[PDB]
């Protein structure tokens, strides 16, 4: 620690680099913050969390109980220990309460006053945070598995929605619209997410064991299909071009948006060239994934190394995006971990699991 | 309060970039210098360097390379800002109207992208086909060059290899090629991708990759004959060209890390390397032309080199962030011709109100290790040179008027080893001459212009009264037994020429030298004066004398020669000069001793009893004084190595420094070629000048050859506590002896409580005047001085130097052990008062209301001082990620944190504990911290920023600290501290940076902030910036996690630049406002009156 300080004061090594360099040092010795607590409201195992993109003060949580809990994560007690209280929650009394399991809940990129919620009650709901009413409600032929908006810009207001329907469904928030559809996947889509880097690029993870990347401005055809053998395998049609040996159900972009992480039902994580789809052959080993739903997992940023937090059984396994080397498996949950979500401001992490308990993970010393 | 002002006290002085090419015209070999915010251009001439242009940018200069594309007449210059503002700039200038011209610019910042560890790298192609940028890991930006790319549109190309050490272009390839060292898990390797603009992609480089050193850190692009690429490791140096491998490993390079190199021979035969151990090396390459072998000489020792460029003929400019920049001449050894005072990374500083004046002074801890020093910055005045004739060893200077009829003076007389010269000063042309009545073979002790149209020339021989109208000698007075004269002092009618012990009084009546009195003294006569005090007729009733043997100032009634006040000054140091002069109204006395230390007394002419006494050490060599009539009043020009001018304003004394290395003697001369000017002399030359009404800065370096860390001033001990840190390689032995070895008295800490190159920490007692190291204390094995205190604690009114230290062992990377020690220096010896063991490093210590507050790791803790002469803890506070900075006002306490921004922790006494009042929840990595007043607080963000919080006033939420000011400064600020360097704004806060930039901060009322705010944007309209870069972009808060415009801060420099713009373009700035032209121009200068 002291050498870090005596370098920074002298201007030996770049200050902001030493922060990056310092920050990976914290993510390493991160442990289950025992002096923190997330208040228990969700009656179901947590299917999603989401921490605010600007300042990251408030958090949304989703649950199988069809509930949306909204949390304050700050502390202002004269003590060093505290319990994240829920400021608001869309509970059973509420006129618009989700009827069934809530699988994604996402803060409106570039507007904290709103947020979004999709469920297994085949709806997508738009929300006023400050009043707690509703704004827009959408409806789908099939159970919603994943929804997302690009955190790049506000040149578009499309919401990617990945239902059990093989058609991918893009919903304009601006107006009702919802007519826009993307076509090519053949089985249930389990994960959607946009490129942080690229404005109109969307990724799509269906159960048909393939992944696709779409320019939504294009009225036909995806841009690439992730092929795991990099062509090497002479495969017959409609069996070729399959990312995972089993249904693909996890998707997160790399901090910069230069790669993609697919985790499938075959227990693999694969790191992918987000441009050409080149399987980088980064190993990670067997990553137990036997879920029937989406797999919500996050990526670290603002540190030298880029880690990737994938929920592994009753733990969150921590890898090194580009080395593939596992650091550890954050252990605190007694039941299977559903989701995890990384805090960029203090290199923290929050896990929502079927144990119905959201847990905080901070670095130590 | 709410809105603040930011203006420079001192510009960045450290060079993180230098580059050499034909910039100004095809044959003027320019040296171009990059100090952070500023860009300096110089012509190389055989003798010295010629400054052609110093310019300020809006952004930190990260890249600077010159290059010339085909068709273009002279080299064009690339720059890039840390905020990624690229620009290509030409330099054109007609007459003397000097222009810097933008040919292209464009910000290339990819919104996101992990910014690479080794940091920004800008390289340019040998043929000028493109400009390559490694900014972010896995991403190589490529700014094209083959068409009018004015907006500098670039495309990226993915880079498969993400950890990369350094990359360059290469010579003689058929397509732009990059050669980089990269790192996977198999160590560091070297590799080539050719670069294509049409494919927009890397293809296959000419030769295949090869293993290289674990610590291979640098890539030198060997030019056209030979070819290849040299790679600088720490153990070995390797060369790769595609068909050849060649590797050497001299034992003379493994010691230290070779950090910066430069091509010397344009055929790439000689290369200047350089490391952090200051060592300049020579890389030689040996010569169907291929490489034959490598070879490295050790050339000498320099300021630790950041950047270097060889000019012409052995001459080398040396850039250093780490100490004083140099200009060295190659000879075995290396002789620095010139050397440029860079305040190294200003690690700490202190305002010192020495001379208890209305003006304070700044002492830093500047530089690290070998360049490590203190520095004394303060305001001063230089002189306008006109004549500086070189007349060695002038023991005196007097002005006379040759023609009695003239009311101008045309004579200057000069004392020497045994005789006396005469200087005519032919209007504007000084020449030697003769004078009748005045001897040129006896050493003159006094002369001037006396009463009844007469002259005077007291020499060692005798008093020799002269009639001025005809010349010759009308009287001569010598001691009756024919003896010499001791201490001469006379005015216009009376003389009291001293001899040995005795005193022989005189009067200069018409044509006669009269005596009245003769008396012995207790001891031999030291120094005399009478200067027309009270006048009444043009006469004295007193006599100002000192003695030897007792050291006693003696004011005597004149005719009777009786003692009224025999003053005693003490000491073995004896009085040098003495004077009597009236300021404002009051009657003051001034006795200058042999060591500088000057006494100034309150005096009345009726009594003479000396009332109220002080001691303002204004030098170190003997201090001879001289009255000089500065317009409406008379001032006193003291003469030592630290020259001074003294005048008064408003019934209290002023001690204005003079910006000259040393002035021996001085006398107020008002000729006609030089009306009311100065005549000044030093050991070598005689100078004539005038007062510089523009008050600049004076700096006095005090080399230390090790690391200065902290600095606080003790007034009663009249000296400094300084925390030092010398390196020593494994019992150990230091490399070069530092200020902590050459102390007078030493000590090594004894403590037993805590039971291959290590840092050794000493506490340095440094006299405030001599600047010598009175005491050096060596701390325990691996103890780390991190905090320092000068203050008194408890009811015990003894002042203490208190230090908080830790225990450093390889295994742990955080200290679990440290101590707080209480020292005492008085009576010349360093006492140790008390100990205290704690469970980690102390990063901060400051006095609190009669208590010692200290930051022990992640705990802020408060100590009282037991009458038992030990420390007791009153209350603690555990909630912190890392307690780094403490600053106090009243019962409030500010806390900076490693990343938690700032807590305004409070203290309510009735229970005596730590109440958290209000916190900021912005996640800020902090550099420095400060209170302007109980309401507003300034802090320094790791990303080179300044924000101000505020307390919020109707519920429990009030614990949220509201940001009210945002600013990007560009300077990593290592320390704040209150005080001012002078005597429209409120309060005065000074800061020291890493780049050596010293900064004032102050506060404003809304009425100003608004008035000044438009004015700035109105300037940014009129001003054409260097790379066409916007101001409020350069001033917008920027980290990775945020970017927001400059609000709550006015840039004073932007406002100050207004006095350097052209005339009508000022009227343009006015246009509308809310205020006519000349109202502005005054108050702008009135705002110069603070820094």
């Amino acid at each position: 620690m002291l050498g870090f300080l005596s370098a920074r004061q002298t201007g030996l090594e770049d200050p902001l680099r030493l922060r990056r360099a310092e920050s990976t040092r914290r993510v390493l010795g991160l442990e289950l913050n025992k002096d923190r607590d997330v208040e228990r409201i969700h009656g179901g195992g947590i299917n999603t969390l989401d921490i605010e993109p600007v300042e990251g003060r408030y958090m949304l949580s989703g649950g199988s109980d069809g509930v949306i809990v909204l949390y304050d994560l700050e502390n202002s007690s004269r003590q060093s220990y505290y319990t994240c209280k829920a400021v608001c929650s869309i509970g059973r009394d509420h006129p618009d309460v989700h009827r069934y399991s809530v699988e994604t809940v996402q803060w409106y990129p570039h507007d904290t006053g709103m947020f979004t919620s999709s469920s297994f009650d085949k709806t997508l709901k738009v929300w006023d945070t400050n009043t707690l009413q509703t704004a827009d409600v959408f409806n789908f032929e099939e159970t919603v598995y994943s929804h997302h908006m690009s955190p790049v810009s506000t040149k578009h207001c499309l919401v990617a929605v990945g239902t059990r329907g093989p058609k991918v469904q893009l919903c304009d928030l601006k107006s009702g619209s919802c007519s826009h559809i993307l076509q090519g996947h053949r089985q249930e889509i389990l994960a959607v997410s946009w490129s942080p880097r690229y404005d109109y690029i969307l990724a799509t993870a269906s159960a048909d064991s393939r992944v696709k990347l779409w320019d939504v401005r294009r009225a036909s055809g995806c841009l690439i299909t992730l092929d795991q053998h990099n062509g090497k395998k002479s495969q017959a049609v409609e069996s070729a071009n399959t990312a995972h040996n089993g249904k693909v159900n996890g998707l997160c972009f790399t901090s910069d948006g230069l790669h993609l992480l697919t985790v499938g039902t075959d227990n693999r994580m694969r790191l992918w060239n987000s441009s050409n789809g080149e399987n980088t052959l980064v190993n990670y080993g067997k990553v137990c994934n036997n879920s029937k739903k989406g797999l919500k997992f996050t990526v670290s940023c603002g540190c030298s190394s880029e880690f990737v937090f994938v929920p592994y059984g009753s733990t969150i396994a921590v890898y090194t995006v580009y080395s593939g080397e596992q650091i550890t498996m954050l252990k605190g949950h007694y039941k299977t971990v559903d989701c995890c979500v990384f805090q960029s401001n203090f290199q923290e992490l929050y896990s929502g699991s079927r144990d119905c308990n959201i847990l905080a993970w901070v670095p130590s010393l | 309060m709410s809105y603040n002002y930011v203006v420079t006290a001192q510009k960045p002085t450290a060079v993180n970039g230098c580059v050499t090419g034909h910039f100004t015209s095809a044959e003027d070999l320019n040296l171009l210098i990059a100090k952070n915010t500023r860009l300096e251009i110089y012509v190389v001439t055989a003798e010295g360097l010629r400054p052609v242009k110093e310019v300020g940018m809006y952004g930190k200069i990260a890249v600077m390379e010159l290059f010339r594309p085909k068709g273009e007449s002279k080299d064009l210059l690339f720059i890039l800002t840390a905020k990624y503002n690229a620009c290509i700039l030409e330099y054109k200038q007609s007459g003397e109207s000097i222009d810097i011209i933008t040919r292209a610019h464009g910000n290339v910042q990819d919104r996101i992208g992990r910014p690479s560890e080794t940091g920004i790298i800008g390289i340019i192609d040998p043929e000028c086909r493109m400009i390559g940028l490694r900014l972010y890991d896995g991403l190589f930006k490529v700014i094209p060059l083959d068409r009018d790319n004015k907006e500098l549109k670039a495309f990226n190309i993915r880079l498969e290899e993400l950890h990369v050490i350094d990359v360059k272009f290469l010579y003689g390839c058929q397509a732009p090629t990059i050669c980089f060292v990269y790192q996977d898990p198999q160590g560091r390797h070297v590799k080539t991708y050719e670069v294509s603009l049409r494919e927009k992609e890397f293809n296959k480089g000419p030769w295949k990759q090869e293993n290289v050193e674990a610590e291979a850190s640098m890539v030198i692009a060997v030019p056209e004959p030979f070819g290849g690429a040299i790679i600088i490791g720490q153990e070995s140096i390797t060369y790769h060209n595609g068909d050849k491998y060649l590797a050497i490993a001299p034992p003379i390079i493994k010691q230290s890390t070779i950090v910066c190199h430069n091509r010397v021979d344009p055929n790439g035969s000689r290369y200047l390397l350089g490391d952090m151990e200051g060592r300049l090396f020579m890389l030689l390459l040996e010569k169907t032309v291929t490489l034959k072998d490598l070879r490295v000489e050790l050339l000498g020792e320099t300021s630790i080199a950041e950047c270097l460029t060889y000019l012409d003929n052995g001459v080398v400019f040396v850039g250093s962030r780490l100490g004083d920049s140099q200009l060295v001449k190659l000879n075995s050894y290396v002789v620095a011709m010139e050397t440029f005072t860079n305040l190294g990374p200003i690690v700490d500083m202190c305002v010192v109100d020495l001379e208890r004046q209305g003006q304070g002074q700044l002492v830093t801890c500047s530089g690290a290790f070998k360049e490590g020093s203190l520095r004394i910055i303060r305001n001063g005045i230089g002189i306008h040179e006109h004549a500086s004739i070189d007349l060695p060893g002038i023991k005196g200077l007097w002005p006379l008027r040759s023609d009695p009829n003239r009311e101008t003076d045309d004579t200057l007389v000069l004392s020497f080893v045994g005789q006396t010269r005469v200087l005519m000063l032919n209007g504007e042309e000084v020449e030697e001459t003769e004078l009748m009545g005045f001897v040129d073979d006896q050493q003159t002790f006094f002369c001037g212009n006396v009463a009844h149209q007469q002259l005077i020339q007291i020499t060692s021989a005798s008093v020799r009264l002269v009639s001025q109208e005809p010349k010759a000698l009308v009287s001569e007075w010598k001691e009756p037994q024919a003896k010499n004269i001791s201490v001469a002092s006379c005015n216009s009618s009376q003389v009291v020429v001293a001899v040995g012990r005795a005193l022989y009084y005189l009067q200069i009546h018409p044509q006669e030298l009269r005596q009245i009195s003769h008396t012995e003294m207790e001891h031999e006569v030291a120094c005399l004066d009478i200067t027309p005090l009270g006048d009444s007729n043009g006469l004295s009733p007193l006599c100002a004398i000192g003695l030897w043997t007792d050291i006693s100032a003696r004011i005597l009634k004149l005719p009777s020669f009786e003692l009224l006040h025999k003053e005693m000054l003490g000491g073995e140091i004896i009085p040098r000069s003495i004077l009597m002069t009236t300021f404002e109204s009051s009657h003051y006395l001034l006795c200058a001793l042999g060591d500088g230390a000057l006494f100034y007394f309150g005096l009345n002419i009726e009594t003479g009893l000396l009332s109220d006494r002080k001691k303002v050490t204004l030098g170190t060599q003997p201090t001879v004084l001289r009255t000089f009539r500065s317009l409406s009043t008379t001032n006193v020009f003291a003469c030592s190595d630290r020259p001074t001018v003294i005048y008064s304003s408003n019934h209290k004394l002023v001690f204005s420094n003079v910006n000259l290395k040393e002035v021996n003697y001085m006398c107020p001369l008002n000729s006609d070629g030089y009306p009311d000017s100065l005549a000044l002399a030093n050991n070598s030359t005689l100078t004539i000048g005038t007062i510089d009404e523009i008050q600049k800065l004076h700096i006095r370096t005090v080399p230390l050859y090790e690391s200065p860390r902290k600095i606080c001033y003790q007034e009663v001990s009249q000296c400094f506590g300084v925390l030092s840190s010398r390196i020593e390689v494994q019992g150990t032995t230091a490399l070069r002896p530092s200020a902590s070895t050459q102390a007078l008295s030493s000590s090594v800490s004894s403590s037993k409580l805590f039971s291959e190159e290590v840092e050794v920490h000493n506490l340095l007692i440094i006299d405030q005047h001599t600047f010598e190291v009175l005491h050096a204390h060596q701390f325990l094995q691996n103890e780390y001085a991190l905090s320092l205190v000068s203050c008194k604690l408890g009811k015990d009114p003894n002042t203490y130097f208190i230090v908080g230290t830790a225990m450093v062992y390889p295994e742990e990377a955080e200290p679990k052990q440290g101590r707080i020690v209480v020292f005492q220096y008085s009576d010349g010896k360093l006492q140790t008062v008390a100990e205290k063991e704690v469970k980690g490093a102390v990063y901060s210590m400051v006095e609190f209301n009669g208590k010692l507050l200290a930051s022990i790791n992640s705990t802020v803790r408060l100590y009282e001082w037991t009458t038992e002469k030990e420390l007791r803890t009153e209350c603690n506070h555990y909630n912190n990620i890392m307690a780094l900075y403490l600053k106090t006002k009243g019962d409030f306490i500010l806390v900076g944190d490693l990343m938690r921004s700032v807590l305004l922790l409070a203290y309510k006494p009735m229970e005596g504990n730590f109440e958290e009042i209000a916190r900021d929840f912005n996640p800020n990595w902090m550099s420095a911290v400060e209170i302007l007043d109980d309401d507003n607080f300034l802090g320094a963000e790791n990303a080179f920023n300044l924000f101000v919080c505020q307390k919020d006033s109707t519920d429990e939420e009030r614990q949220h600290l509201q940001e009210v000011g945002l600013f990007h400064l560009g300077e990593f600020v290592n320390v704040f501290c209150h005080g001012s360097l002078v005597m429209p704004t409120q309060g005065s806060v000074l800061f020291g940076t890493v780049n050596g930039m010293i900064g004032l901060v102050t506060s404003l009322s809304e009425s100003w902030y608004n008035l000044l705010l438009d004015m700035q944007n109105r300037l940014n309209k009129v001003i054409k910036s260097v790379g066409k870069i916007e101001h409020s972009f350069w001033r917008s808060f920027h980290t990775e996690r945020k970017t927001e415009p400059a609000t709550g801060f006015i840039d004073g420099d932007l406002i100050e630049s207004f006095l350097d713009i052209s005339r009508p373009k000022m009227q343009e700035v006015v246009a509308n406002l809310q205020a006519t032209a000349d109202d502005l121009i005054k108050v702008v200068e009135e705002l110069t009156r603070i820094h």
